[PDB]
RNA sequence: GAGU
DNA sequence: ACTTGACATCCCACCTCACGTATGCTATAATGTGTGCAGTCTGACGCGG
């Protein structure tokens, strides 16, 4: 399932899509909730396989692919995008010392959560 | 590392149908062994005992998989991680019991991990072990012969064959099986035949207990013709695609048809045949088909 | 001088010698490494040459060698082992002229020995004639089988010849897997002498000479009668035989008592014979730390018993008797150093005094004047060794500081607690003190 | 060997190594890994925290376990601004965004 | 064609990173003439300096700033040093006597009175006034100039004609983008009048709607053509010899830096190969280089064809003295001073002899006797001898540590300490509790304990109400009481620290 | 400063002049004799901060009574040493010059967006051959290579019209008037029109680039380095050994040959040094800059004056030994233990056994409060000297705080999650901790003289997740198979 | 040089 | 309880001194060179060409 993580864009919603790019699974569902909802145009999607190190390389926690492997090439790659990193997966909570949000973390971890539609 | 129990269901009906694996020689792990403690997706049917059905979106306790042992059922659709609808992580319904606990996973444990160390500290181990252990090398290689165990009749799925002198049932098919037939009808046993090999009893025909029905020597894998006639060469060459081997005495020699590695530059299309013509000159054909028989022998087909 | 000092000091090659025992030391000088300058380093080297060759017949030993990474790479030479004179391999052979074995010994390389049939050792041999079974058992070319008697033109010296110094040792290697045999050697590289020295029960021969070569044992040099005896020296009236018309005839032995192994360990020499024997060249006169009368002496031997305990013998786990520390078998002595260093800082000379602030007068005690610990006195962990004071500078004094200090008194006198402690849960006694002066500063007390 | 309180690094300011320095065991990745197989997020966080890089958050700590509170209060790791400083050497831009 | 091998060679260069080989290639390009060519170029120097000194003479305001800057430091009493030193150091074709000063500038004077007269009759340059100018600049050829002060002369007319360009530029820069005028016809007008205000409503003369336009702003439009009118009024230079001047004087300054260009080219192979010899492992081969290259610099500007002397010989001194003076400052991360430097190099040839004389080593002590130092000054400069080792260094043999893995800070204050620090804050103000309520404030003022801030005796006397006498009674009585073991129960353990 | 995310982009120049408080003018970093920090080298006290705590260079002023003075003579505020880990400094760069992350490193971000490939920008960079940036002239427009005399028979016949330059400034100049905007839509109305299949997939790459790019915010003209960041100086502390000795970081050597080659570079563009030295320079800069991020990507790298690579920023990061894995997503800790493991044929299955000296040394602070709280000790520094003499007492307040703790013990390697497991200590004479045979399975332990790690949850929740979650006694099947781990052997 |  | 004045000890700041430091100048002629080890493995995804 992790492996599965990513997809490929067919035809444009409101977002940054467009013909043949590779974004998550995840950011498609998303779009769609919203989208299917109040309207605007389509986007068909397929499915894509990635095996361990892309894939890894490939998920939205940059400080997490940076500490696989590639450092040097991610960091370019993010530093490029901008990207912005919402710090929701494990080893990120790690290397700054906080809760993981995973088990006994998860109660504080959904609290910030909520903080986060709360202005 | 992501995936963690977010939701405790989403509500898909999707699912992989689970079987008890019959790998060739034998069922080497069954529908029990594969499922116990997983949620299940969909009622399965099967004439049974009394027309057998399952409630769906339940898991699978030990003592579910006892009854449902009694009543046969092959394959099941369970519920899987891989089909979840969860974002980034999966349901508990969807993942089912924590070995470690006994109970369904809690909500929040982050099952990747989980599956991460169970599933690297195996190989780590298995490296280690045998080789600091096992002071020698050697495999089970005596591939030679099957032996049905229970009586019962012979019935094939998936070959064939073709009848020759001395009277052996050869099969000359990739896709063989030979399974067994108990009492009323079922596929108790299976074994796994190669291509080449000699049989004995062929379709429909009873056999007693512990009798040699198939046969092939391990070490050698012949190919074997379907018609008769003289052997006529095609583009076997000495140097090119084949070598020359041979002695004194009354003059016999055994050819080797040697593979990509040993071929000179001219030689590296030349696909080696052994072509069928008869007493008279022209292609035999194989019996009701069109191939006139061109036997293509692969790399080092001595 | 600095090019020579770089390969001595910093070479791969030169490395502490591992004096453990006589056997580790012999052992580690014998022993064969693929590193170096033009060699393989770990990642380097593959299944290539790490792998075990029929070569290395009669002059590596196949079993012995640092498991992990190491392994493969390096290796102890066998027993009757050389260099040839291109710095080849080399290994004895016996000739065999025309079906009878003669006496002749012959050094052949590795590209020598591919040529000749050589039988084995273990082939059965006609009193000073021919081999007793027609069809014999050797190998040529580097290849074993049956040949018969004619054909044959070499043999193995003896077994030994396989294997190297410290596997030699083993008793029963016959009937001990490879992979334990591997580790035995090693374990027997790390074996520590005792206070009481015993001789192994089972030996091979091999003991005698493990523990002459060791050169770390004194022998006779040219025998004699025994003048005088003494725990410090040994001293021998020689026979005119070996006497010099030149020089004297008297042959002094001056032993090392209980001086410290590079692993903190024990050498110790004991005198074996006694005043006015007579002995011949060649005899053992004192022997080193793990030797007995001639003999190697490695460790020592226990009734043992093979039975499973209530858990207590588990997963190789050990049951020992108290009788053991009854007799102090197994006892070990550790001579360990330290060093007291009193440095020059900008702050000021460190000087060593008995001087030492607020210290328990306890500690103070057991120095004398100097500041040094008394000769023979048995201290603890923790406990004060050498007095030593540096240059303080503090004035920081946080407004409650001042307070008390204004009250109660107490005048802050500037020095760091430099003097010199004694090692965590380690409590021994002083054996010996050195004392260095630089020239500059003048002559300490007791110094 | 054990340490509790002793000499820490230099640059990263976590224990030492070593019976030589008094030095603290490293709690390895490996070990991380265990933690997490199991929901133990405190003792993790102790792991990473309290026991090694940070200064206010273990000597906060160690006074609480003297007064018998046991609470954890954490803070920063010094290892982690390290990271910061060393990418913006690099002329790489990270700024921990507020919320 | 020599650029055409250069070329043929880089279409091989097989991104060959190593600048040695890059720097070879185009040196290796350039060859040397030598005997006369070297003289040659030091001609062209000679001849730049010259041109420049001619429009000092020449130049009203070059004569005024060498008189005024003259007055700046010698009328203050009698200076000898500063500006002086500066200026001066002349060669008449160094201790400088006032007798002879006096004399050289006396002949000044009178030249510029009788070279005034002439200028006002009749024209600028009429026929004899123009002979007698020549002549007036052919008297101040014969003077040098040392280098830093002929720097701020030169600087004075290199940015005057800045200002003239770039006022032009601003003017024309407003009038063209905002305004609109073809600058062909601008040509002729301008280099005919100038001064006069004809060109101005001539030019609209013209007629086209466009130029009427320009009324409503009428007053900023010529007012500001006045900047530029008083720029010539300040300058007092005419237009028809003003050009001449500036343009001129360029043409010299250019001819003299193309000149030295095409002479250090020439000699880069000497600086190179001087530089390897050095090479020897104190730095990197490319920085030593670069230093070379600067001591060339030096060589060719104090360079003199005069010497009659081969180039390579005087100027491998300057080249070889920068390598050694850069190595002695750069090189070590603990920057020495070239004194310490020296002693050092004695050190290290001395070591090898009594090494050698010895059989052994040299002892501080036979050491000092040879050099005639004292032994704690020996020993010091051994210890400053040592060099930056890496704290990166490789300390594991087996790649097992990088040195920091063994640096602990002793700064830190142990957590141990910390604790008992704060146990006695806290104790302190207990304690602070016992006296009475002003007797505490006392004490806590006068100690800062608990405020930012410690007041001593006087600041304490002020903020408390006159007594300052008392007070020391007050911390006597403080002392006394807090002596009593009762109070003092808390504090008794803090006595053993 | 409680946060939510991370973002990353390209360092501005000016917003690295604003992370920086001060510009290093000098390579020196102290002097030789008295080991304050010189003026405005490497470890000056007037850019990163003072040296110790609260006290300026010159020492007027100290104490706390001075926060956020400014020494008027030195000019050294006075704070916390801590600032020394957190100031940055910063250098003007004389020649821009380029990051060889976006030049090396595969894409190449630089030469992606100019679809342009490696070698054309290095002879360009390396100063080689020119480059044509901006053509009034149709003859070349934009990204054209000119040699040596290639250039001057351009520059003779046209000039005027015609712009082109040599190396990373050049670069910097067509980086910065390239059309950011305008192209994304050409691309797109090229796709409109045609599209063959390699050409749209190259075509659509750029266009992401392109795209991302401008979403960002990121200029291009950053690519180029005018200003260089500094490091911190406590991150590349400079150090004596005792003997007298000293250690510096890697980093230091790097910067100051930077430092080195650009003041030379100040030197011989006022002296107006002909162009094949300037040139040369300017290769050293970049070299140097090129070194000092990543040591050895371009190609022969800087050695140790061993023989070893000096270690870089990126090492510093990236490496295994790096900052990642060494220090960040583990580390060592305090308050535990380590030694060899015995049999505890007695231990009940949620035991284990605890050494004396070891567990005396992990559970200090837990003593001390006991201590002061009974009353048995004065106060901390008491309770201290109490422990160090070592009475029956002592033993005794040990016995209550490891009633009901558990504690873990760990095997190396970490193979599962039952490689720790928590147990209640028992206390033990000796020096060898306890296990029990029942738990040897799962550590895949055996007595040989294998060691194990004893850590010690301190917390309420610590001991309770311990007890609770990674209890011996609560996990005996296997997380893998259903079936237990702890069993019979 | 330990063990997995 | 507090102040005053006398007499006696301690703390802060500015001046002459002496060593330490920064930079210049040298003239037979000297002018295309340094330099090493890296490697061997090994399947790998990737672009370039
Ligand atoms: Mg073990
Ligand atoms: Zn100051």
């Amino acid at each position: 399932r992790q492996m599965l993580r990513k997809a490929t864009i067919v035809n444009a919603g409101s977002s940054d899509f467009l013909e043949g790019e590779q974004v998550e699974y995840s950011r498609v569902k998303i779009a769609n909730r919203e989208l299917e909802a109040n309207g605007k145009v389509g986007a068909t999607y397929s499915r894509d396989l990635l095996g361990i190190t892309k894939a890894s390389l490939a998920t939205e926690s940059f400080i997490s692919a940076a500490s696989f492997q590639e450092t040097t090439r991610v960091l370019t790659e993010a530093a490029v995008a901008g990207k912005r990193d919402e710090l929701r997966g494990l080893k990120e909570n790690v290397i700054v010392g906080r809760l993981i949000p995973a088990g006994t973390g998860y109660a504080y971890h959904q609290d910030r959560m909520r903080r986060r539609a709360a202005g | 590392q992501d995936l963690v129990v977010t939701e405790d269901d989403c509500g898909t009906h999707e699912g992989i149908m689970m079987t008890p694996v019959i790998e060739g020689g034998d069922v080497k792990e069954p529908l029990r062994d594969r499922v116990l403690g997983r949620v299940t997706a969909e009622d399965v049917l099967k004439p049974g005992t009394a027309d057998i059905l399952v409630p769906r979106n339940t898991l699978l306790h030990e003592q579910w998989c006892d009854l449902l042992e009694e009543n046969s059922v092959d394959a099941v659709k369970v519920r899987s991680v891989v089909s979840c609808d969860t974002d980034f992580g999966v349901c508990a319904h969807c993942y089912g019991r924590d070995l470690a606990r006994g109970h369904i996973i809690n909500k929040g444990e982050a099952i990747g991990v989980i599956a991460a160390q169970s599933i690297g500290e195996p190989g780590t181990q298995l490296t280690m072990r045998t080789f600091h252990i096992g002071g020698a090398a050697s495999r089970a290689a005596a591939e030679s012969s099957i032996q049905v165990k229970n009586k019962g009749s012979i019935k094939l799925s998936n070959v064939k064959s073709v009848v020759n002198s001395s009277g052996k049932l050869v099969i000359t098919s990739r896709n063989t099986e030979l399974k067994l037939i108990d009492e009323f009808g079922r596929t108790k046993e299976s074994y796994k035949v190669p291509y080449g090999a000699v049989l004995a009893k062929g379709d429909g025909e009873q056999v007693a207990g512990g009798e040699t029905v198939a046969n092939w020597d391990p070490h050698t894998m012949p190919v074997i013709t379907e018609v008769s006639g003289f052997v006529r060469f095609t583009d076997m060459i000495d140097g090119q695609t084949i070598t020359r081997q041979t002695d004194e005495l009354t003059g016999l020699s055994s050819l080797v048809v040697l593979d990509s590695a040993e071929r000179t530059a001219g030689g590296k299309d030349l696909r080696p045949a052994l072509k069928i013509v008869d007493a008279q000159g022209n292609d035999v054909l194989i019996p009701g088909t069109d191939m006139p028989a061109q036997y293509f022998l692969p790399g080092k087909a001595i | 001088s600095a090019a020579v000092k770089e390969f001595f000091g910093s070479s791969q090659l030169s490395q502490f010698m591992d004096q453990n025992n006589p056997l580790s030391e012999i052992t580690h000088k014998r022993r064969i490494s693929a590193l170096g300058p033009g060699g393989l380093t770990r990642e380097r080297a593959g299944f290539e040459v790490r792998d075990v060759h029929p070569t290395h017949y009669g002059r590596v030993c196949p079993i012995e060698t640092p498991e992990g990474p190491n392994i493969g790479l390096i290796n102890s030479l066998s027993v009757y082992a050389q260099t040839n004179e291109y710095g080849f391999l080399e290994t004895p052979y016996r000739k065999v002229t025309d079906g009878v074995v003669t006496d002749e010994i012959h050094y052949l390389s590795a590209i020598e020995e591919g040529n000749y049939v050589i039988a084995q050792a273990n082939s059965n041999l006609d009193e000073e004639g021919h081999f007793v079974e027609d069809l014999v058992t050797c190998r040529s070319k580097g290849e074993s089988s049956l040949f018969s008697r004619d054909q044959v033109d070499y043999m193995d010296v003896s077994t030994q010849q396989v294997v190297s110094v410290g596997a030699s040792l083993i008793p029963f290697l016959e009937h001990d897997d490879a992979n334990r045999a591997l580790m035995g050697a090693n374990m027997q590289r790390q074996a520590v002498p005792t206070l009481r020295a015993d001789k192994p029960l089972v030996g091979t021969g091999m003991e005698r000479a493990v523990a002459v070569d060791s050169g770390v044992t004194a022998v006779a040099k040219r025998g004699g009668v025994v003048q005088y005896v003494d725990a410090s020296r040994i001293v021998i009236k020689v026979n005119e035989d070996e006497m010099y018309p030149g020089e004297a005839g008297i042959d002094i032995y001056n032993l090392t008592k209980y001086t410290r192994s590079n692993q903190n360990t024990c050498i110790n020499q004991m005198p074996c014979v006694s005043l006015g024997e007579p002995v011949e060249r060649g005899d053992v006169l004192a022997d080193g730390p793990s030797t007995d009368l001639g003999e190697l002496a490695l460790g020592q031997n226990m009734r043992v018993a093979f039975m499973p305990w209530n858990g207590y013998n588990f997963e190789d786990s050990i049951l020992v008797s108290e009788r053991v520390v009854q007799e102090d078998r197994f006892t070990t002595i550790h001579i360990q150093e330290l060093a007291c260093v009193s440095r020059d800082t900008k702050l000021g000379p460190e000087e060593i005094t008995a001087d030492i602030p607020n210290v328990g007068e306890a500690a103070l005690s057991k120095l004398d004047e100097s500041g040094i610990v008394y000769i023979g006195a048995e201290v603890t962990g923790g406990d004060i060794l050498v007095g030593k004071v540096t240059p303080k500078g503090e004035t920081q004094l946080t407004p409650e500081e001042k307070l008390l200090r204004a009250i109660f008194g107490e005048k802050a006198s500037d020095v760091k607690d430099s003097s010199l402690r004694v090692p965590n849960g380690v409590s021994g006694t002083v054996i010996d003190v050195q004392v260095f002066t630089r020239d500059g500063v003048e002559k300490d007390k007791r110094a | 060997h054990a340490r509790s309180t002793g000499s820490y690094s230099l640059v990263t300011q976590q224990p030492l190594g070593g019976k030589a320095q008094f030095g603290g065991q490293r709690f390895g990745e490996m070990e991380v890994w265990a933690l997490e197989a199991y929901g133990a997020a405190y003792t993790l966080q102790e792991m990473l925290t309290v026991k090694s890089d940070d200064v206010n958050g273990r000597t906060k700590m160690y006074k609480n376990i003297v007064d018998g509170n046991h609470q954890m209060e954490p803070g920063m790791p010094e290892s982690f601004n390290v990271l910061l400083k060393e990418i913006r050497s690099l002329g790489i831009n990270i700024e921990l965004e507020d919320e | 064609a020599a650029a055409q091998v250069l070329s043929s060679v880089e279409s091989e260069i097989g991104r060959t990173t190593d600048p040695v080989r890059m720097y070879m290639r185009e040196m290796g390009t350039v060859e040397l003439l030598t005997r006369e060519g070297e003289i040659d170029i030091a001609k062209r120097i000679e001849d730049g300096i010259n041109q420049v000194q001619c429009s000092v003479a020449e130049y009203p305001e070059a004569i005024t700033y060498l008189l005024e800057q003259y007055d700046r430091v010698e009328a203050e009493e009698a200076r000898l040093s500063d500006l002086i030193t500066g200026f001066v150091d002349p060669n008449a074709e160094n201790s400088i006597d006032p007798e002879l000063a006096r004399e050289k500038f006396a002949e000044l004077r009178a030249q510029y009175v009788v070279t005034r007269d002439t200028i006002k009759a009749k024209g600028r340059s009429h026929a004899t006034a123009q002979e007698e100018i020549l002549k007036l600049s052919e008297v101040f050829k014969q003077f040098r100039l040392v280098p830093k002060q002929f720097d701020y002369l030169v600087n004075s007319m290199r940015v005057m004609m800045d200002r003239v360009r770039t006022q032009e530029r601003l003017i024309m820069k407003l009038c063209v983008e905002q305004c609109k005028m073809p600058k062909k016809n601008f040509i002729t007008l301008f280099t005919g009048n100038e001064t006069s205000d004809t060109w101005f409503n001539a030019a609209i003369a013209m007629n086209k709607p466009w130029s009427e336009k320009l009324h409503d702003v009428s007053e900023e439009v010529h007012r500001a053509l006045q900047k530029l009118q008083q720029i010539e009024e300040e300058t007092g230079l005419t237009i028809e010899q003003v050009k001449d001047i500036n343009r001129r004087m360029s043409i010299g300054e250019a001819k003299a830096r193309r000149a030295k260009k095409e002479m250090v080219e020439a000699n880069l192979r000497l600086v190179i190969s001087i530089a390897k010899k050095y090479t020897n492992r104190g730095l990197q081969f490319l920085d030593l280089i670069q230093e070379g290259n600067i001591g060339l610099m030096k060589a060719v500007d104090k360079f003199e064809y005069r010497r009659g002397y081969k180039f390579s010989t005087y100027a491998t001194w300057w080249i070889r003295q920068a390598i050694t003076r850069s190595i002695a400052d750069q090189a070590r991360t603990i920057r020495i001073p070239v004194h310490m430097i020296e002693t050092i190099n004695k050190l290290n040839r001395i070591s090898r002899q009594m090494l050698q004389e010895m059989g052994r080593e040299p002892t501080p002590e036979e050491l000092a006797e040879r050099m005639l130092m004292p032994e704690d000054k020996i020993r010091k400069v051994l210890k400053i001898a040592k060099e930056p080792i890496s704290m990166e260094t490789p300390i594991g043999d087996d790649e097992d540590s990088h040195l920091g893995d063994f640096i602990e800070d002793t700064t830190l204050e142990l957590p141990l300490d910390s604790a008992t620090t704060e146990s006695l804050r806290a104790a302190t103000h207990d304690v602070l509790a016992g006296l009475t309520a002003r007797e505490a404030k006392v004490l806590r003022m006068r100690f800062g304990i608990d405020m930012n801030t410690d007041y001593t005796l006087e600041e304490v006397g002020k903020q408390f109400d006159v007594t300052r006498e008392r007070i020391r009674q007050i911390e006597a009585k403080a002392l006394r009481k807090l002596r009593h073991p009762s109070r003092s129960e808390v504090l008794r353990s803090f006595l053993d620290d | 400063e409680e946060f939510d995310a991370i973002k990353i982009a390209l360092a501005s120049p000016d917003m690295i002049r604003s992370w920086s408080f001060g510009e290093v003018k000098k390579p020196e970093t102290i002097n030789y004799r008295t080991f304050k920090p010189e003026r405005d080298g490497l470890f000056c006290a007037r850019i990163f901060g003072p040296v110790k705590d609260y006290e300026c260079l010159c020492g007027k002023y100290k104490r706390l009574k001075h926060r956020g003075v400014i020494c008027e003579k030195c000019g050294v505020e006075v704070t916390q040493t801590k600032v020394r880990r957190e100031r940055m400094g910063h250098i003007e760069l004389a020649s821009p010059t380029a990051h060889i992350w976006f030049l090396k490193s595969l894409p190449s971000r630089i030469g992606l967006l100019l679809d342009m490939p490696l070698r054309d920008i290095e002879r360009v960079l390396y100063f080689e051959s020119y480059v044509v940036i901006e053509g009034g002239m149709t003859n070349l427009e934009r990204q054209q290579i000119l040699t040596e005399e290639q250039y001057l028979d351009a520059l003779e016949e046209f000039g005027d019209e015609f712009d082109a330059k040599m190396g990373a400034e050049a670069i910097q100049a067509l980086l910065k008037s390239m059309d950011l905007e305008q192209e994304c839509e050409q691309l797109r109305e090229e796709l409109n029109e045609t599209n063959s299949e390699t050409k749209r997939k190259k075509l659509t790459k750029r266009i992401k680039l392109l795209e991302a790019f401008v979403q960002s915010g990121n200029k291009p003209e950053w690519m180029i380095l005018t200003v260089l960041p500094v490091l911190p100086p406590d991150l590349r502390p400079l150090v004596p050994l005792d003997g007298g000795r000293f250690a510096t970081s890697d980093l230091n050597d790097l910067y100051r040959r930077v430092i080195n080659r650009n003041n030379r570079l100040k030197r011989l563009l006022d002296l107006a040094a002909p162009d094949i030295i300037v040139r040369n320079e300017k290769r050293m800069l970049q070299e140097a800059v090129d070194a000092l991020l990543d040591n050895g990507r371009r190609g022969r790298a800087i050695t140790g004056s061993n023989k070893r690579p000096l270690k870089s920023l990126a090492d510093m990061i990236k490496g295994k030994q790096g900052r990642f894995r060494q220090n960040l997503l583990g580390k060592r800790v305090d308050y535990s233990g380590r030694s060899v493991i015995t049999v505890g044929p007695y231990l009940r299955l949620h035991q284990c056994g605890l050494p004396k000296k070891m567990a005396l040394e992990l559970f200090k602070p837990f003593i001390y409060g006991k201590l002061e709280l009974r009353g048995l000790a004065t106060t901390i520094k008491a309770a201290k000297k109490m422990v160090e003499r070592e009475e029956a007492v002592v033993w005794d307040i040990l016995d209550e705080v490891i009633r009901e703790h558990p504690v873990l013990l760990n095997r190396a390697p970490t193979l599962h999650r039952l490689g720790i497991q928590a147990f209640e200590p028992v206390l033990i004479e000796g020096k060898a901790i306890q296990l029990h045979p029942l738990v040897c399975a799962a550590y895949n332990a055996d007595f040989d003289g294998d060691q194990m790690a004893v850590h010690v949850p301190l917390t309420l929740e610590a001991q309770l997740e311990a007890r609770a979650l990674m209890m011996s006694t609560n996990n005996i099947l296997s997380p893998a198979n259903g079936e237990p781990i702890i069993v019979p052997s």
